[PDB]
RNA sequence: GUCAAGUAAUUAAGUGCAUGUGGUGGAUGCCUUGGCAGUCAGAGGCGAUGAAAGACGUGAUAGCCUGCGAAAAGCUCCGGGGAGGCGGCAAAUAUCCUUUGAUCCGGAGAUGUCUGAAUGGGGGAACCCACCUACUUUAAGGUAGGUAUUGCAACAUGAAUACAUAGUGUUGCAAGGCGAACGAGGGGAAGUGAAACAUCUCAGUACCCUUAGGAAAAGAAAUCAAUUGAGAUUCCCUCAGUAGCGGCGAGCGAACGGGGAUCAGCCCAUUAAGUUAUGUGUGUUUUAGUGGAACGCUCUGGGAAGUGCGAACGUAGAGGGUGAUAUUCCCGUACACGAAAGGGCACACAUAAUGAUGACGAGUAGGGCGAGGCACGUGAAACCUUGUCUGAAUAUGGGGGGACCAUCCUCCAAGGCUAAAUACUCCUGACUGACCGAUAGUGAACCAGUACCGUGAGGGAAAGGCGAAAAGAACCCCUGUGAGGGGAGUGAAAUAGAUCCUGAAACCGCAUGCAUACAAGCAGUGGGAGCACCUUCGUGGUGUGACUGCGUACCUUUUGUAUAAUGGGUCAGCGACUUAUAUUCAGUAGCGAGGUUAACCGUAUAGGGGAGCCGUAGAGAAAUCGAGUCUUAAUAGGGCG
RNA sequence: GAACCCACUGUCGUUGAAAAGCCAGGGGAUGACUUGUGGAUAGGGGUGAAAGGCUAAUCAAGCCUGGUGAUAGCUGGUUCU
RNA sequence: GCUAAAACUAUGUGCCGAAGCUGCGGAUGUAUACUUUGUAUACGUGGUAGGGGAGCGUUCUGUAAGCCGAUGAAGGUGUGUUGAGAAGCAUGCUGGAGGUAUCAGAAGUGCGAAUGCUGACGUGAGUAACGACAAAACGGGUGAAAAACCCGUUCGCCGAAAGACCAAGGGUUCCAGUCCAACGUUAAUCGGGGCUGGGUGAGUCGACCCCUAAGGCGAGGCCGAAAGGCGUAGUCGAUGGGA
RNA sequence: AUAGCACUCUGCAAACACGAAAGUGGACGUAUAGGGUGUGAUGCCUGCCCGGUGCUGGAAGGUUAAUUGAUGGGGUUAGCG
RNA sequence: UAAGUUCCGACCUGCACGAAUGGCAUAAUGAUGGCGGCGCUGUCUCCAGCAGAGGCUCAGUGAAAUCGAAAUCGCUGUGAAGAUGCAGUGUACCCGCGGCUAGACGGAAAGACCCCGUGAACCUUUACUGCAGCUUGACACUGAACUUUGAGGUUCUAACUCUGUCCCGUGAUCCGGGACGAGGACCGUGUCUGGUGGGUAGUUUGACUGGGGCGGUCUCCUCCUAAAGAGUAA
RNA sequence: CCACAAGUCGAGCAGGUACGAAAGUAGGUCUUAGUGAUCCGGUGGUUCUGUAUGGAAGGGCCAUCGCUCAACGGAUAAAAG
RNA sequence: GGGAAGCCUACCUCAAGAUAAGAUUUCCCUAGGACUUUAUGUCCUCUAAAGAGCCGUUCGAGACUAGGACGUUGAUAGGUU
């Protein structure tokens, strides 16, 4: 805290407390007792308690039946009413699709929607497959993360 | 995430002044001093609900001992005759009829005197 | 009817409690043209062509702020844009300007007083006094240019003193000052810890001084290693709190090896890589900007974006505003375009200049004496630097491998240049936050480094909120043509009425109900009559409390406190076991005789990365052995397992 | 013995008219005198007809800013059930 | 207050008397058996320094483009009600735009004391005091109002200063008109107060200027790790000389 | 503090003081001068002690530093066994 | 003096005067210390009256320190041992104003006396340990020629000194260069080294203890205290 | 026996001894006081280590020496008012 | 029975807040309605006594108070004689 370097008043003989400096953090307007520094708050996670973590949430679903598989999942232009149309189609409205790889198409026409998102097969994360209502894996994608085992 | 103390200090303050109703200066404006009070009237309150009961077999004893006193007996001399007729009414029955029935009264002192005999 | 004795009711000067209604005061809640911490990408300087920082002026009205400079809220040109505008506090007013294109935005020019390195001399900063040229005027002036010091170069001149040299002058070029952090170098503490203190620590820290660059420094082995292998610097993870140093105290603390980031070498006189300027060409980036989709009805309401019913756009559902909560009202967003003129960067050629006074390294290596640096405090002390005194050999030569000798291995000092990986944030643009929301957050959200204090260096505050919109209250009344208020009017609301959202507490009034002027103390508590209001008419509710049993506050510190021991006048707000790293134990989860990665790469919480760490074996000081091992002459005995 | 320079005694004043005074008396008053303006000496230093006096109402080591959040086996305080 | 006691000695029969024991109702800890149970039984539940266990509330993140809200959020103020407690819930009035279940996650997470810090307000108390004991009185005027302002008539005080000037220092306090909230230790129509407008005229007065003292700076120079110290030629510097 | 007195140092580039040095004061002075120390007008005066500490002057015996490096004792290996 | 622990003069067993840390005197001088007298008086016996300024009342303005909260009596006792607040008892209707200071261990300043802390500062010294200053010798700057028994003596100039003279830069008591003169391998300076060194600096200077200091003690063995096992304090 | 660091008693086994004819006795003295940790150094020994290798220096291990550290669990090698 | 400056009286002053609030003398007030809370009842109209005080002139009374005297039917104060 700015200035507070000299002693405000003697030690003995004023009939006051006994002060240091005007910065003390007992004054209003001193310097706060604890103060902060930025801090890192990312934690370590073993890799097999992560890919077990990641293989027990698919399962989840699976028996939950919140997983639906699709032979194909492409759209022939960027539209979002053709997104909605084909998820309408399907009884997935609020959904995260995944895909062996992101066309660019498909991540324009899902980029408006609300509740939607499209990721890679390869950025499935365990937030994001809890999160939405449903999750709607391509045939291709379901044997690449089988290949990863989660 | 700093937290602000005003509400719930408020409230837990504005408690203590609120039981504290009724007394006298400081006791029931001041914080300080009404918790203080507060306090020791709940101290006050535990050691009294004792207290009731002795105060209050007290006040039966003596309305017995007057009741027995007019029959023609002393209130010890009364408790054991009874004692020995085997009658079990206690001590705040006894003196509710020696203070609402003087004629039940006389016939209890009656019964104890007998059983002296 | 009189008298007597006994015994009810009736007072409030004032006070207590409860409730109602106010004042003061500014807490709380909600809010924010303010702060705090970062990420990515830039940039890393300004200055004698006069800086940073200031003084004084400049307006139709002109106090302060902002801009500007006697050409003075501005002048010229080029480009954009298309209907308002004459900067803000801060309304009104006038004169006005503008589709013959204003205000405004970007680029380039013109002007640019005085002080300040301040540089013609001086000086108490914003002032005083000058000189010399050229032109101009006739009076007592004007215009423009020049006049500092030091260093270097050229020219000229020139003593003691003969030649010279010193000295002197002119011209040309250059420098000085300011400013965040980071770099390099010259000096260099003490508080503290060691439970005292001197060696030691703190610590080459704080501080003082000099001086660069976008980075700096270092750098191409007279280096390590010890299967004869590696292969210049710099930075990160390990090795490892190990080996060691140490009043062997407190403490200090490596290296080898391994894993990464980045990779690069080139020369000593015919002279290299590289770097810096100027010009040309190409590419990219940046300084204004243009277009940019799609909503109606109904209910509540002061107001609709909110309810109910249907509809449309989406490569646009980021965000902000609009009278409450909007993809479709406005500004925008995705996307598609855009530049007279200027700037930045990258690559390629051209010319300069540098590298580059240096050609293999002698007052050097080594030594005696005294110090300093190495994790290493004189120690068994190698190695580096040197204040003092000395002093080689010079490739059949010389340095190192931690006293020293021999042998082996390895390098070539006494000459140089060199990018990246690394360090930082005064400043610019974009974006972000389990960061603060006016006692917080910068000292400063507000005309703050101000008011104020001090001779001075220096110290250093408080202070945010009417309303959607001023619609900021015409007019009437009391009053001193005051202050203040009552009506009227505006407004959804005026107890939103100007220090105006909400409006707590301490503290101070008025009104009503009950109690209180014969009675002794922490002020309550357990009982309990009467009275007043209400009432489900009661074995009920609210307020009060005659009379009565018991009863000496709280905290701290103490053997022990009503203590006449400490602390607190009261309220409101703030105020004290945290954060990082290491280690041990316990819970819990994964895997399991195995477990686990670190730096780092990675459009990145994934996936790679096995160097390293812990466990799996002990004994011994150690060499050594090993389910054994140490001691011993011992297979005895005994200790650790 | 006036001005001027001092400060020996007493009352008053002591939240003062005043962070050192008023009043009544008192000493020196051509001298080692008093005084204006402008200068010099700077902190383990200065200056001192010497009291550890004075050095900006501060002196057995001035003031300011830094080391600095010095250390304190001591005292105090430490917040809901 | 007590005397064949209400004293002392001995004996007897009753009674009073505690939060001890018993009775009735409720909570909680440990263990045995019921071979989940949440059930019965038995034994426990005063506590400082300490150790262990279990919770309530506050701010923020996700859940949350959800749920509540102008038919009224947060906050403020009453009332009723619920639990063993920290506390919860409902609602009248005020208020005028936000609030947030559940389950997880993170802390600027709880105040009465530290002669604690900041602001506001009490008690003392309408108490002390109103600053030289040179001194005032009356008539008239203006004014809302006159002991204090103006005019007049008296009285008193200073007169080597309590008068008149200059330097230093200050900076508009100077003059006129107008106003009285704050400032003036009272009121004020008055003012060194607010607002508006005026006012400082030099060859001879002073400064500037020429000259130098103490002292300062100082081209070259001497000295010093650096910063710097001293000093020559000079150049400044009045408190002095020059119409 | 003082005039007066005494002791002692100082031959001038003085002793002494300031300063890191350059340099400056002493002093533009020269032993009838300058510094340090004690005493304190004036009158009468100022006794005894050199063992201690200090100062001044001798003596060259004993002890002692850096420097110097005579001797003795080890390490290493050509060689000899 | 009626009465003299003070004063003056004298005496001398001077606890513990004494001759320039001066001895004994001494005119004048001193807001200097002690004693006595005249005059004078409210200093006093012993206070009275009067004058001014406050105090008191009215109008206006308007503080202070303190403060846990108060429905804030006496006495005797009790009790962290000196009570308004506890016990017993006595007295006492409610509230101001002018006075007063016996108590509220009254207010004021975290006691300065005393002790403690392995606190501080400054001062002293024959406390410890450094350093400045001063001084000694060796080596370097540092040379030459003649003598004597490693050292000594005489002479010289060319290093070096001059806060001596003259000349020039130069309008100059600095400085530099030149010429003289007087010195001269001395003096002086650098490195190393012995001595001196409260001038200056950093520090140390124990504990127990019927307060601390002074005295005593501090480790080991035997007996008693020690209460018939062990252990047990001053 | 005991906070630790320490202290005390000890049958018996092996080797080498002394005295006894022998069974046997002897690991100092009737016993309980006669003492000092750690660090740093000196001496003797050593089938340990030895910074490229062979040595060596130095270090380790076994035995032993240097304290009125007597404030006797000993704060420094070094300290009064 | 006697018996002291001592105790109770006796002497002086105060004294019924002596809440047990005492005593005596003298003086004053003798009206109507409505209603229900049917009683020292609550509201209207009428009535306002004996006295006390405010105010004024004052005091040998006094801080302010209180107390004493007087207020035209008058000597309370000033003036006048
Ligand atoms: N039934 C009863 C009837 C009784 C009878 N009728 C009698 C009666 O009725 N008497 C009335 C007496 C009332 C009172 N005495 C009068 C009074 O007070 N006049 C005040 C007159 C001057 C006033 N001071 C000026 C003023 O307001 N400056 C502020 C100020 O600079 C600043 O504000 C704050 N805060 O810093 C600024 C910030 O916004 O805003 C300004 N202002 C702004 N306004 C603007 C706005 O709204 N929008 C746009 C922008 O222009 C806004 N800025
Ligand atoms: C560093 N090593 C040697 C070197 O290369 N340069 C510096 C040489 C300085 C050295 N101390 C000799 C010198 O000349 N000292 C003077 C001296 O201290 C003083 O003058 C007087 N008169 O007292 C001072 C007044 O300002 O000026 C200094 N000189 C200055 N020259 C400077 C200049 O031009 N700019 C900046 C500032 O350094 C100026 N000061
Ligand atoms: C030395 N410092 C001179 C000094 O002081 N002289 C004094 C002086 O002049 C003065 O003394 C006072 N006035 O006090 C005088 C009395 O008239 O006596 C003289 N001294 C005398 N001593 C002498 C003595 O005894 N006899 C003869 C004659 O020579 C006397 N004078």
């Amino acid at each position: 805290v700015s200035g507070g370097g000299k002693k405000p008043f003697r030690q003995k003989g004023t009939g006051r407390a006994r002060a240091g400096s005007i910065r003390s953090p007992i004054w209003v307007g001193g310097g706060k007792t604890f103060a902060a520094r930025p801090q890192d708050w990312s934690q370590k996670v073993n890799r097999k308690m992560y890919r077990g973590a990641m293989q027990c949430i698919l399962a989840e679903l699976v028996r939950q039946d919140r997983l639906v598989l699709v032979e194909e999942f492409a759209v022939a232009a960027p539209k979002t009413k053709e997104l909605l149309a084909k998820l309408n189609d399907l009884n997935a409205a609020r959904a995260l699709i995944v895909t062996d790889a992101v066309d660019e198409n498909l991540y324009l026409a899902a980029r408006n929607l609300p509740h939607v998102d499209v990721v890679d097969a390869t950025a499935i994360d365990p937030v994001s497959l809890i999160a939405f209502d449903k999750v709607v894996m391509s045939v291709a994608a379901a044997k690449k993360i089988e290949v990863e085992l989660g | 995430a700093r937290v602000k103390r005003g509400v719930v200090a408020h409230r837990r303050h504005k408690k203590i002044l609120a039981r504290a109703k009724g007394y006298y200066g400081a006791r029931s404006r001041v914080y300080r001093v009404a918790f203080q009070a507060v306090i020791k009237a709940g101290q006050y309150a535990y050691r009294d609900r004792r207290q009731k009961k002795r105060q209050f077999r007290a006040l039966w004893i003596a309305r017995i001992n007057a009741g027995a006193r007019q029959n023609g007996l002393s209130y010890s001399r009364m408790i054991d005759g009874l004692k020995k007729a085997q009658v079990i009414i206690d001590r705040r029955v006894l003196a509710d009829i020696a203070m609402h029935d003087a004629v039940a009264f006389a016939a209890l002192a009656e019964k104890a005197k007998g059983a002296l005999a």
